[PDB]
DNA sequence: GGAAGATCGAAAAAAGCACGCTACCGCCCGCGTGG
DNA sequence: CCACGCGGGCGGTAGCGTGCTTTTTTCGATCTTCC
RNA sequence: UGGCGGUAGCGU
């Protein structure tokens, strides 16, 4: 099974899984653990933002390939952005300081 | 053409400033439209860059270098433009 | 707000912030309309409250173009804008009464009943309506916090009238909470606990004023802990699933909404109505138990279910656990450009190239396959691009080539333990379905081509490619992380081959040719003139390295065979011949390949490996090995040997019928007899194997290695080992039962012949044992790893030098009559910590700080030197990181590390992968009392109190003598520990031979040995009170036993017996040593066999002590208690102070001991179990960290007793041991690293001139940095202790709450990190990967310095 | 001189329990009132 | 006599009951040392 | 071109 851009989660804007469903390969933990053991940074910023839930991220990406760029723009992913607003939703009060 | 790079770290060193050179270098090539100065024999920017880096003719001190004297050159080229 | 991202600050949200994120007020509980598809007004789903359905299009309609962008409509109020608005968009629920947080009340401790110092039953019961609690009182006996009964509220309503104040529920906590002053009740906790001093009162109070400091601090109320106005989640976070036909997909939130929105509108009814209380009180326990249910389900009774009869999620259950948000989609998630398939071994492929296929290419490369035909001009836009690449031209496969070119894809295994898991190679296009491997790179894997699948990722920015070239690549990765040995290592047929192509015959074809090189050779091998075998002499040109590096061709006419001539056309120029003039096994091929990588560098290295793998494969193929039934020759004497065997055991089995021998005689007889007739057959089928052919040589009959197939298989080391040839072609062996013990008749026949039922059903015990083993050891291996990586997440490296001259004691780790392991490769690529001097001479040998590389050692270890100093991880004195310099020499690149690298991740991993190999399940005593040298050396004794006795032998009088063999070049070789009251053959110094008994003692009592000589008079035990003459028949008389405590009366008790020494007039001899009486207190249940009156010499052993004479383990579950510092359930008790041991009266039949420093008073009189044995004696002089009783040490006391140094030594070495004891190998440094993160809280002892709390813990770095600062300003500094944590505490108590939360608790963390207000700043590699910004390990080191140094510049 | 601080031991509660992949089953709903 | 609604639990004078292990808190019961 | 849980199985 192999995907390039196929479709994408409700919640998280995330990559789905399955052959059947023509999702994408899990990078799982202990792969950012070994990608954490390498030096190698921009891979593991390409694995979790720009490739698979960062929207804003994901267009300029394609665009910027068809284009022939390789160059990245970080973003933020959608994930975080729900955990901040779940975490909200409760009675804490995280947040996001100014500077 | 190129499959071992232990040359081209040992003459950059810390083998992390390497990428980040390599990686300037090869955007110029790419998007900047730079001249590769070692010949290209049927290859793209990345390892014309690493090549480039194992001759020694690019590193951080001589990039940064040229980008300055472009950056005054141009500068000087726009003043007198609108002098 | 890339920029704006800086730190995380949470804290308690008040309701005006609730009301203010709201952008409007959820009224009624319904959802979007079924019969329309339009959102209902005022519901869980809307649109004038939340953003609108579809992008700038108003609900009414309006507007519905752009040309209204942001503009505000008026039929239905529904802003003009896009959808993701549905994402950041929240609303309030305004509840009709206040209701109570549920995280700050069943989350232990429970904040709100700290806060308000009362139990969390009250608490409790208070707020769920059914009991009452007292505001205010007034002056009459109602107190402040009291708690009343509806009968006993009735009758303080009558009593004391209408003054007191008893409110119902959570409105009554919330106004007791904003009646409560903080700063009033701070102070007077303060001075209640400064005058206090009781040890109850010294904990909780502790707690509450941090807890009543925390809230101070930060803005937060104690009343924001009472909800009043919830907030509600977007709408695109609970979204309603379109499933097929009319059916809508159920959501949890959605249902929970509902129902608190329901419960909420009736209260409210209810209330406008003024239904009796009862009825309102019910509704409003009832809108609690809701509330209950969104907030935490079945958190505290039964969770609410659904139409699944199972419990509904909750925000807070799929927040937290294995599936929830936090590390599910945030730590780990699904990528695109990826692909997964099932591999196979390709031989054609390069070392740095892999297989990728056709069809997964083209769909992986999509993107830039369009790119190249935009630019080429073939399409003229994307969609042309789309249907030239669905009709498969030819023009889209060269495209495709065209891409592929230099372009490397990532390749992983689904269980990625190691760093290795991960490697980059270059793809070629390949046909079929598969991806095709490289042969070597496998082992690296770990990933036999038995159906194993491959996932593939592809970087796409030139930052990622350049990483894939130059850190993801495999031929950067040749030597391993974890010990340094190469990693690639040539396997199976490869070796195979190589062995056929350098073993030698004697009459092959073609023998006693002269030939002029390895052309020739191969020249003859091809046209069939000659055999591989054959043994000719060759001219060979070795070249070989000079000064300066030159190369030097020495023409030689040497004896070889022609194989290795063969294999010497691809041996590179630097190689001598000697390297391949052998039998060319796999530790040969290994030998080989590193010293071609020393000598010749990297590059030549790679090129070398292809040309032996295709070499070897091609040989092994034209060699033709293979296994036949005839190739598997039992030896003729096996049977023969059984039945002697037979013979034997029935002659022991005779003994047991006769009653000579007992039933476990008679067993171990019967199984020695058997393993002497398996290591008896298995030697004779040895004998039997290598040598079976006999060849004839142009004359008689001579004898040579063997060519048998198996044979051949087992001395190469392709795969097999003696042990399995010995069941193959020997016998099985003596097989175990499940519990353990050994059955006692072993399997006697062969593999090859035929196994009967009873010995099959006895191996399948083992089997099955073994596949249970590894089945339950997966998760606890994945365990160990996932915490052991999150401890060692932070530590990156930030400096070069420290600077500090302090490291760790290095010396060769001795257990008794072996060198476990050498000074070498213990110290090797370690800085040295000071100068190492040459022993005896006070000459520097080594400077203070060099890299220890490989002469260095060779020096070291040429000079006789066991002791080096070096720099570790432990003594670093960085903060918030280490230096280059402690860490020492990387293991994966001989150069010294570089900066950044995140050393920690390096070591979990290292630390985690031989997990497989460790044995998590228990398995399964010998008695030995004198000790007997192995070497010939000088002997030496340590920390020792000798006496002479009447023989002149030495007695030991200290308990932690040691023992050492020392060899004649200065370096010990044996070391025992001697225990107390022993005899010693010979004094210290003298030269003894192996084999020699050097000491030996009593293996079941311990002596009482006097250093004087004199009578001994009976005094302070009485016989009856005190002691009890108990006639023993068998010996005939009756000898003094000291009774227990409980035995004596209590004046006996208190008289203990105690033997003194006088002399013949009857004075106290009162010893040499001091003046204080000759005193030798007689412990309890001592028995005597002297009698009063009877002369005795120095040394003699007065009376004997009785004691009792196991503890198993295993191999992960002894790692996870050593990393997790567990304290072992029988701790050892040991001295905190060096001084005189006295006991003290019984308390609670228990024994108290007390020790009494020489010019301080005793500070600790510490409670001692009865039933633990106690190894000292009344009066000793015990120094601190000495061994009061024997028993598992505890980690925690050894820190506090003594320095860190030895924890780290402790850990080190019980970790390396198990490791070692697996046959599996791990450096020294990692573990290191490990226990320097563990080792990171220390606890204030004094507040000096800091504003730390006395009895607070906090960071160590914090600790450094305050004293280094109160030094520059000359204030004095406070003084810390150092604290350890388990791996999972210390983990959880690190500053940032983030990479807590990551951790397996949460709710825990994340409620002490509200109500403290605390500020995460992102300076830790798992806070960046959950942020997405670059991590400040790798190349992403220079960034975030970058931004540290604008930032400093910026301020 | 016999209660309050300290201890001990049992009970109760919280928390986790490696990673991928494949297939299918239920995502409404059944009983109680108002037009 | 159908459509909304509501609360959704099986089982039963309620209580969530069954061959894991570790850690933390609590509470009652007892031992002991002083006001 | 709509995915959310649960159940069972497979490879390490
Ligand atoms: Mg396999
Ligand atoms: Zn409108
Ligand atoms: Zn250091």
């Amino acid at each position: 099974h192999a995907r390039s851009t196929g479709s994408y989660s409700l919640v998280t804007q995330q990559p789905l899984g399955g052959k059947a469903q023509f999702g994408g390969q899990r990078f799982g933990e202990m792969e950012v653990w070994a990608l954490e053991a390498y030096g190698a940074a921009y891979t593991l910023q390409e694995m979790l933002t720009v490739k698979s839930d960062d929207v804003n991220g994901r267009t300029k990406m394609y665009k910027n390939i068809v284009d022939g760029n390789h160059q990245m723009e970080p973003g933020m992913p959608e994930s975080f952005n729900v955990l901040l607003k779940e975490i909200r939703s409760l009675g804490i009060n995280i947040e996001l300081e100014d500077e | 053409a190129r499959v071992t790079v232990q040359d081209a770290v040992e003459k950059i060193g810390n083998r992390f400033d390497l990428v980040l050179v390599a990686a300037r270098r090869a955007r110029q090539m790419q998007v900047g439209g730079k001249d590769p100065l070692v010949p290209e024999e049927n290859d793209k920017t990345t390892v014309i860059a690493l090549r480039e880096i194992e001759e020694g003719l690019i590193n951080n001190q001589i990039l940064d270098v040229r980008e300055r004297q472009e950056q005054q050159e141009q500068e000087a080229a726009e003043l007198q433009a609108v002098t | 707000k890339t920029e704006e991202f800086d730190a995380i600050k949470i804290a308690l949200a008040s309701p005006d912030m609730i009301r203010s994120w709201s952008f409007g007020e959820v009224k009624k509980p319904e959802t979007i309309n079924y019969r329309t598809f339009k959102p209902e007004r005022d519901g869980l789903f809307c649109a004038r409250i939340f953003g609108p359905v579809k992008d700038y299009e108003c609900l009414c309609g309006k507007y519905k173009r752009l040309k209204h962008r942001g503009v505000i409509c008026e039929k239905c109020g529904v802003e003009v804008t896009q959808t993701k608005v549905r994402r950041e968009r929240m609303g309030h629920i305004e509840l009709a009464s206040p209701t109570a947080h549920i995280w700050f009340l069943k989350s232990l401790p429970s904040r709100i009943g700290l806060l308000l110092d009362m139990p969390l039953r009250d608490i409790e019961r208070v707020l769920y309506f059914e009991s009452y609690v007292v505001i205010e009182g007034g002056m009459t006996n109602l107190e402040r916090q009291q708690i009343l009964t509806e009968e006993q509220y009735l009758d303080a309503l009558e009593e004391f009238g209408d003054e007191f104040d008893a409110k119902m529920g959570a409105e009554a906590i919330q106004a007791l909470l904003k009646s409560m002053d903080l700063e009033q009740e701070c102070e007077q906790l303060r001075e209640e606990l400064n005058e206090t001093n009781s040890e109850t009162k010294r904990k909780k109070l502790t707690k509450r004023i941090k807890l009543l400091e925390a809230f101070v601090q930060s803005g937060n109320k104690p009343e924001w802990m009472i909800l009043t106005v919830l907030p509600v989640l977007p709408p695109d976070l609970r979204p309603l699933v379109p499933l097929d036909g009319g059916r809508f997909a159920t959501s949890d939130l959605n249902d929970l909404y509902r129902r608190v929105i329901n419960r909420n509108n009736r209260l409210k009814r209810l209330l406008d109505l003024a239904a009796p209380d009862i009825i309102v009180r019910n509704e409003k326990r009832m809108l609690q138990e809701a509330v209950d249910a969104l907030l935490d389900n079945g958190r505290r009774g039964r969770a609410i279910t659904g139409s699944n009869k199972r419990p509904l999620k909750s925000l807070a259950d799929m927040i937290k656990g294995k599936q929830g948000r936090f590390r599910q989609n945030l730590l780990g998630k699904r990528v695109d450009y990826s692909g997964r398939s099932v591999i196979t071994v390709g031989p054609y492929l390069r070392l740095h190239q892999c297989g990728l296929p056709k069809k997964m290419a083209l769909e992986l490369f999509k993107p830039f396959i369009y790119g190249k035909l935009e630019l080429r001009g073939l399409a003229t836009t994307i969609k042309a691009a789309k249907k030239m690449v669905e009709r498969e031209e030819a023009v889209v496969w060269d495209i495709l080539d065209e891409v592929i070119r230099e372009h490397p894809v990532l390749l992983n295994r689904a269980p990625t333990l190691h760093r290795l898991g991960i490697q980059a190679f270059e793809p070629v296009l390949i046909e079929g379905k598969a991806i095709q491997l490289h042969p070597l790179v496998c082992a690296a894997y770990n990933a036999d081509f038995d159906g194993d699948q491959m996932a593939v990722h592809v970087p796409l920015t030139l930052e990622a490619q350049l990483e894939a070239r130059a850190l993801m690549m495999s031929t950067n990765n040749i030597l391993s992380p974890a010990n340094g040995e190469p990693i690639i290592v040539p396997s199976q047929d490869v070796v195979l081959g190589l062995y056929y192509m350098t073993r030698d015959c004697v009459n092959a074809k073609g023998e006693g040719m002269v030939l002029t090189g390895p052309k020739e050779a191969e020249r003859l091998y091809r046209s069939g003139l000659a055999s591989l075998h054959a043994r000719v002499k060759v001219r060979i040109t070795e070249y070989e390295k000079d000064a300066n590096g030159e190369l030097v061709a020495k023409t030689s006419l040497k004896d070889t065979t022609v194989g290795r001539a063969i294999l010497w056309m691809i041996v590179p120029k630097g190689l001598p011949y000697s390297i391949v003039n052998q039998a060319l096994g796999k530790k040969a091929i290994s030998k080989m390949l590193n010293t071609c990588y020393r000598i010749l560098g990297l590059k030549p290295t790679v090129i070398f490996a292809d040309q032996i793998m295709y070499t070897g494969f091609a040989y092994a193929a034209r060699s033709g090995a293979s296994v036949g039934i005839d190739d598997m020759v039992i030896p003729e004497k096996k049977h023969e040997i059984i039945s002697e065997a037979e013979a034997e055991v029935a002659e022991i089995q005779e003994q047991f019928q006769s009653g000579l021998v007992t039933a476990g005689e008679r067993y171990n007889k019967v199984i020695d007899i058997w393993a002497a007739a398996n290591d008896r057959v298995s030697k004779a089928m040895m004998d039997n194997l290598q040598t079976e052919t006999v060849i004839n040589r142009d004359g008689q009959e001579e004898k040579q290695v063997s060519f048998n197939s198996i044979y051949m298989m087992a001395d190469s080391g392709a795969r097999g080992s003696a042990a399995q040839i010995r069941q193959l072609a020997g016998m099985r062996g003596l097989m175990a039962k499940p519990d353990g013990s050994i059955i006692e008749t072993p399997i006697t026949a062969n593999f090859r012949e035929g196994l009967n039922v009873l010995q099959y059903f006895i191996s399948t015990h083992g089997a099955r044992k073994g596949l249970a083993d590894t089945a339950l050891k997966t998760a606890n291996s994945g365990y160990l790893t996932r915490r052991l990586v999150d401890v060692a997440q932070d530590l990156v490296v930030t400096e070069d030098d420290c600077g500090t001259h302090e490291g760790i004691m290095m010396t060769p780790v001795i257990e008794g009559g072996d060198v476990k392991e050498p000074l070498r490769d213990r110290v090797l690529g370690r800085v040295t910590a000071e100068d190492v001097l040459k022993p005896g001479t006070a000459d520097i040998l080594v400077p203070r700080n060099t890299l220890l590389h490989e002469q260095w050692c060779d020096l070291l270890e040429e000079n006789s030197v066991d002791a080096v100093k070096v720099r570790s991880v432990v003594s670093c004195d960085t903060d918030f990181g280490v230096c280059a310099h402690c860490y020492g020499r990387d293991l994966a690149r001989g150069h010294i590390i570089n900066k950044g690298e995140a050393i920690g991740v390096i070591a979990a991993q290292s630390i985690g992968e031989p997990g497989t190999q460790l044995t998590m399940r228990t398995f399964h005593a010998a008695a030995e009392s004198s000790i007997q040298v192995k070497n010939k050396g000088s002997i030496k004794l340590s920390n020792v109190k000798s006496v002479v006795n009447s023989s002149g032998k030495l007695v030991i009088t200290s308990r932690n003598t040691e023992l050492k063999l020392i060899d004649e070049f200065g370096r010990t070789k044996e070391s025992y520990k001697v225990p107390y009251g022993a005899v010693l053959a010979k004094g210290d110094g003298e030269q003894v031979a192996g084999g020699e008994t050097v000491a030996n003692w009593d293996p079941h009592t311990m002596p009482v040995i006097t250093e004087v000589s004199g009578f001994v008079r009976f005094t302070d035990m009485i016989d009856g009170q005190t002691i009890t003459r108990q006639t023993d028949e068998l010996t005939g008389l009756s000898s003094l036993v000291v009774l227990d405590s409980a035995e004596r009366t209590a004046g006996g008790k208190d008289l203990r017996p105690a033997l003194k020494i006088v002399d013949a007039q009857g004075n106290d001899v009162l010893i040499p040593g001091t003046d204080m009486p000759a005193q030798y207190f007689l412990p309890g249940k001592a028995i005597v066999q002297l009698e009063d009156g009877v002369q005795i010499s120095s040394g003699d052993t007065l009376a004997r002590i009785p004691q009792e004479s196991k503890d198993i383990t295993g191999g992960l579950p002894r790692v996870a208690d050593l990393f997790e510092a567990r304290r072992p359930k029988e701790p050892a008790i040991l001295a905190e102070i060096s001084g005189i041991v006295s006991f003290g009266k019984e308390t609670k039949g228990k024994r108290r001991l007390v020790i009494t420093p020489v010019d301080g008073s005793d500070p600790y009189e510490e409670m001692i179990p009865k039933w633990r044995q106690l190894n000292v004696f009344e009066g000793e002089r015990v120094e601190r960290g000495d061994v009061i009783s024997d028993g598992p040490e505890a980690p925690h006391d050894i820190l506090r007793l003594r320095g860190v140094h030895a924890v780290t030594r402790y850990i080190v070495n019980e970790v390396q041991d198990v490791y070692r004891l697996q046959g599996v190998k791990i450096n020294d440094k990692h573990i290191e690293v490990i226990v320097r993160q563990m080792l990171r809280k220390a606890t204030i002892v004094n507040a000096g001139s800091s504003d730390f709390l006395e009895g607070e813990q906090v960071e160590y770095s914090r600790v450094k940095i305050a004293n280094r600062e109160l030094e520059a300003n000359g204030k004095v500094g406070a003084t810390y202790s150092r604290d350890l944590l388990g791996i999972t505490k210390a983990s959880l108590a690190t500053e940032s709450f983030i990479s807590a939360a990551s951790f397996q608790e949460t709710t825990r963390v994340l409620t002490e990190a509200a109500v403290a207000g605390k500020r995460d700043e992102l300076r830790g590699l798992k806070e960046n990967v959950i942020v997405g910004r670059l991590i400040p390990a790798g190349t992403g080191y220079a960034y975030h310095q970058d931004r540290m140094r604008r930032r400093a510049a910026g301020e």
